[PDB]
């Protein structure tokens, strides 16, 4: 605007409606903050290993449906190309990689609970029905 | 018929993978190879 679901082999259309442009921004600001702070000098080691990804989702299974997906590895790595890294400053003492995805963590489980809502209840019916068809009561527990 | 001669007949052998229909990341090295005498001629029965 700035600029259908499945679920237990069911579809659904959504209704969900922008009648204004301020929170939009206020939730766009938050993604590509989050979106950003992931970047790292590390990174880059990890980016030069999308050719090999690429040989080892013809190689195997798991991988290939991985590849599908992902927009962008399936483009960059038959596009792109990127020389050596340079020497790592103090690479006798320090570990990029371990950095790039110590700090990676935290960006990703606030994602959810920042474009969305956290979670505060979990169904655990000790000895009543197992599933819950919709209007039937439950028993949670608060997390 | 003589500025069009033809000196020696040849053999050839042309090297190829499968199709992409037959494709994998294990059956590229299996390649196939074919014949073909360059130059060369068929007979009939043979007279002898």
């Amino acid at each position: 605007r700035t600029a259908v679901i499945c679920y237990n082999g069911r579809r659904y259309e959504l209704e969900t409606n922008l009648q204004h442009r301020d929170g939009s921004d206020a939730a766009i600001r938050t993604l590509v903050l989050n979106l950003m702070f992931s970047i790292n000098e590390g990174c880059l080691l990890l980016l030069a290993l999308i050719p090999t990804l690429l040989v080892q989702g013809a190689h195997d299974g798991y991988v290939n449906l991985l590849i599908q997906t992902a927009n962008c590895v399936r483009e960059t790595g038959q596009l792109i190309n990127i020389p050596p890294m340079p020497r790592i400053q103090d690479g006798h003492r320090r570990f990029p990689i371990y950095e790039t995805i110590s700090s990676w963590i935290s960006t990703s489980s606030r994602l959810g609970d920042t474009l969305g809502t956290r979670a505060i209840l979990r169904v655990c019916v000790f000895d009543g029905p197992s599933t819950v068809h919709p209007g039937d009561r439950t028993a949670v527990i608060q997390v | 018929l003589m500025g069009d001669m033809a000196e020696r007949t040849t053999a050839i052998l042309v090297s190829s993978a499968p199709d992409a229909g037959a494709a994998t990341a294990t059956t590229r090295n299996m390649r196939i190879y074919d014949g073909a005498l360059y130059h060369g001629l068929i007979m009939m029965a043979y007279q002898a």
